[PDB]
């Protein structure tokens, strides 16, 4: 359940970047010379949220370290499980043949 | 009619297997039980004679 | 051909596969 | 490949090597097919004399 | 006795591996479609632009007598013309590609499934049937 | 035309391929004997028995297949003398123009 | 009436079999996905290239 | 022979993608091989009424 | 001769209702499911005797 719903934030982050290079790509392109240009309503407003770099890194950082701790506890529990199906076949084993033996002796 | 309600099976699977092989043994045996057997009460009862 | 490609967009879905070169942190050796 | 662009290369005496050593392991691997046969079917006769003699 | 066992044994085995593959072949074919849409809306788009494209270039012969030139605009608009062009017909090419995927992937699921339906048949069959009489202590009848 | 030319080329070539090889197996087989090696028991079983084709529907695969080839082989005929036809037209028209 | 060998190589061609179709649609995929975001961003570069010189 | 027959029909078996016929040959191979069959049985029981 | 007669009916039935679930999932063809598909080529075979 854990990893599934990681992945799936991580997709909704990687969208948003890539719409953002999208924009960010076009707005290198444009230049003078060009029919889009003309002037707009006062658009030195600063937004209002307005995101700073800390909260950017942050929100890099921390979720792909969530992302690896994960990925340890997967190879935790594949080991784990190996080691588990390994003692229950040991007991079976040996449970059985000294069971045969006792048999042999009241035989 | 264990070996003739196999048949059944249909499509890829009315393989020949060891399991029909040893069941026709067993068939084989039952029989050479019972020969044997009847036979062996004929002897006792001309014995009885 | 065998020639330069930017290794850069490379989100298929599912590549559950042989595949995906690179990084992968795939298991190098399995079960047997 | 078109007019002059077709060359004789040191490709082609390879694959033609190629060709003609394979020949060669063909008909070799036959020769092994035939003899073991004769195996096989000389076991068999004398398996059939030992039941008779059981 | 023995040998019916894993007789029923094997069956299980095909049991568990044939209907693992059969959950990710249809995992599979359900991305494909997603790639399908992909593909149609570039091609409706292109199309779009290939319209434009046109458009601004017809116009310009009604200029009067000198001021009329063949200009670097005309150039560039018919490189960009033809290369569009020649940009179709390789979607196109790779479109036949995905429908002819999409066949050979319908006959597998088919064959997949059928085979499914067989094989549960005839475990079912077994089980019920010989497991039924065939018990313990080989005296009394299954009457 | 190229194109075409080829693609039936190679499917042709195809078929060929496979007769061949079915030709040679059976002459390879068909020098057994009685008395010879080469000679086994291996059981019965419905591989043996299966059914794939029938004369007539393999006869009629080879004839379509056949009057394909042969019909595409008369339209680049057919295209030819026409490009040939063209060109020689155009040389003349040009030369008569400039005189 | 079958063969215990023949029922076990039919069941390995099945899923080989499978396997051939995945990886084929899997590597179509790939490639597909390339060439779509290629063509679109060289159709971009020249239509601003066009509006430029119009200018 | 009937070895030799049946080898025939294993050969057979061998045939690649448009060559698998049925035909002639193949039916006459089977009515053969029931042939044999139910003469082998027949001298079977021969032997053991001698 | 009595279970020679058995078998054969027991065999006739199972294909029958074979054949019946088969012919039920297929009228349970209304429109608008996945199953549905492309696979053309089904317009020459000298399949069913």
């Amino acid at each position: 359940c854990l990893l599934q719903e990681i992945r799936q934030q991580l997709n909704s982050d990687h969208r948003d970047k890539m719409e953002t290079l999208e924009i960010d790509r076009g707005c290198l392109s444009l230049n003078l010379t060009s029919p889009n240009i003309s002037l707009k309503v006062n658009p030195t407003r600063i937004p209002k949220d307005s995101t700073t770099l800390q909260q950017w890194d942050e929100f890099t950082r921390f979720n792909k370290n969530r992302a690896e701790a994960e990925m340890k506890a997967s190879i935790e529990l594949r080991e784990a499980i190996a080691l588990a199906i390994a003692q229950t076949n040991n007991e079976l084993d040996a449970q059985r043949v000294a069971t045969e033996f006792t048999f042999r002796k009241r035989l | 009619e264990c070996l003739f309600h196999r048949e059944k099976r249909m499509g890829i699977d009315l393989v020949h297997d060891e399991a029909e092989k040893e069941l026709l043994a067993e068939v084989d045996t039952i029989l050479c039980c019972q020969e044997r057997m009847r036979q062996h009460l004929d002897k006792a009862n001309a014995q009885l004679a | 051909f065998g020639a330069k490609l930017p290794w850069r967009s490379d989100y298929v879905p599912l590549l559950s596969l042989p595949q995906r070169p690179r990084f992968t942190a795939q298991d190098f050796r399995q079960r047997g | 490949r078109s007019n002059v662009e077709l060359c004789r290369d040191q490709t082609q005496y390879g694959l033609i090597d190629e060709v003609h050593q394979l020949e060669a392991t063909i008909n070799t691997m036959k020769q092994k097919l035939a003899q073991t046969q004769n195996a096989l079917d000389a076991l068999f006769k004398h398996l059939a004399r030992i039941q008779a003699d059981i | 006795n023995l040998a019916f066992t894993n007789r029923i044994a094997e069956t299980v085995d095909a049991k568990n591996k044939i209907h693992t593959h059969l959950t990710k072949t249809l995992q599979e074919i359900f991305q494909i479609e997603m790639t399908i849409e992909s593909i149609k809306k570039a091609i409706k788009e292109k199309s779009a632009f290939l319209k434009v494209a046109q458009t601004r270039l017809d116009e310009r012969t009604r200029r009067p007598n000198v001021e009329l030139c063949r200009d670097m605009a005309q150039l560039r608009l018919v490189n960009e013309v033809y290369e569009v062009d020649e940009t179709i017909q390789t979607l196109q090419q790779r479109l036949r590609d995905s429908e002819d995927t999409l066949q050979s992937l319908a006959h597998t699921k088919a064959t997949l499934e059928h085979d499914l339906a067989v094989k549960a048949n005839t475990l079912y069959i077994d089980q019920e049937k010989c497991m039924s009489m065939r018990n313990s202590y080989p005296s009394t009848l299954r009457l | 035309q190229i194109r075409l030319n080829r693609e039936h080329k190679e499917s042709c070539e195809m078929n060929w391929s496979d007769k061949v090889e079915v030709y040679n197996i059976d002459d390879t087989c068909s020098r057994y004997t009685n008395e010879s090696t080469q000679v086994q028991f291996y059981p019965h079983s419905s591989k043996f028995e299966e059914s794939a084709s029938t004369p007539e529907t393999w006869a009629k695969f080879n004839h379509d297949n056949l009057l394909r080839a042969e019909r595409e082989r008369l339209a680049s005929v057919n295209l030819r003398k026409l490009i040939d036809c063209i060109l020689r037209d155009t040389a003349e028209d040009l030369r008569l123009q400039c005189d | 009436r079958y063969t215990p060998d023949d029922w076990y190589r039919s069941n390995l061609v099945s899923f080989q079999e499978s396997n051939s179709s995945r990886h084929n649609s899997e590597r179509l995929r790939v490639d597909t996905s390339r060439l779509i975001q290629d063509k679109y961003q060289q159709i971009r570069k020249t239509q601003a290239h066009s509006t430029q010189n119009l200018g | 022979p009937l070895r030799v027959a049946q080898t025939r029909l294993y050969q057979r078996s061998h045939r690649p993608n448009v060559e698998l016929c049925r035909d002639n040959a193949q039916f006459r191979l089977l009515s053969e091989v029931e042939e044999l069959n139910m003469s082998l049985r027949a001298l079977k029981e021969k032997l053991q009424d001698a | 001769s009595d279970r020679s007669a058995q078998h054969e009916l027991e065999k006739d039935l199972s294909d029958k209702q074979a054949a019946l679930r088969i012919d039920d999932k297929c009228q349970h063809l209304r429109n608008t499911s996945e199953g549905v598909s492309y696979f053309r080529g089904v317009e020459r075979v000298d399949a069913t005797v």
